[PDB]
């Protein structure tokens, strides 16, 4: 299970496609932005994809959202804790 | 009913449950095929992990369906 | 290496001591400020207190910035891909 | 050098080296000791992944430092 951009890109289509029993052909990804969730011990991440599909042979631009659970997990062994400011307030 | 929990090192066990069982006794089970106390014991199952009171029924864990198991050191 | 929010708190008083030659006396950890994000595959995740110490036997009121390394890490096998949403634009 | 390489399954293991030795060197004695390939390993040192051209000495690893292994599987 690949957390590669272009990989997720490819997830959303493929999703989308079967939800909606569309076919769009997977051209390009634009752009992302990922943006990361801790929850208890586990992390999950919200994936904003721009992306570039044919629709009737047509090329055109769609915005994703794709959720990952569990993209990392806690493990205290090997965490490493360093110090940045220390100070009164 | 048959399940997979799945070790970090890519060994796999193979459980008897049914989906009346809570978490707490699947954990059990655990700890007599491998000595993990249930304590030390953390279940993951479709990017959650499971808490102790539910069953795996609310889970909606079914025949086949594969779990992750991760220690507590 | 554990993650609590008092532990840490103790972490950057006794790394301030050691620093800066000083010994300041923990009390209790009033609050926190936590954020986490993905980097290659491990998690981040920086840590803003707020505490109470000793400095002459007078408490005071501290804040300290930890940053830990490695606080989680990417494990491909469990995470889990769900679409949210999927629009044109 | 003797350093310590912990799996996630808390198990320890006791390794030969020294500062001019490689991540790949290292990575070479554990599939010695253990039968796991290079490729399936990756070792984390102060909250990092180690890269396989760079020596310990340029990670600062010591006598005694512990490195976390962790397994890459195909399933």
């Amino acid at each position: 299970n690949s957390l590669e951009i272009e990989e997720l890109a490819r997830f959303a289509v493929d999703e989308h496609n079967k939800k909606e029993n569309a076919l769009l052909e997977f051209v390009r990804v634009v752009k992302a932005k990922e943006q990361s969730w801790k929850d208890d011990e586990l992390f999950d991440t919200m994936y904003y994809l721009t992306l570039e599909a044919k629709d009737g042979g047509k090329k055109k631009l769609y915005e994703a959202k794709v959720w990952v659970k569990a993209s990392g997990i806690v493990m205290y062994q090997m965490n490493f804790k360093e110090l940045q400011e220390f100070k009164p307030v | 009913m048959q399940i997979f929990v799945k070790t970090l090192t890519g060994k796999t066990i193979t459980l008897e449950v049914e989906p009346s069982d809570t978490i707490e006794n699947v954990k059990a089970k655990i700890q007599d095929k491998e000595g993990i106390p249930p304590d030390q014991q953390r279940l993951i199952f479709a990017g959650k992990q499971l808490e102790d009171g539910r069953t795996l029924s609310d889970y909606n864990i079914q025949k086949e369906s594969t779990l992750h198991l991760v220690l507590r050191l």
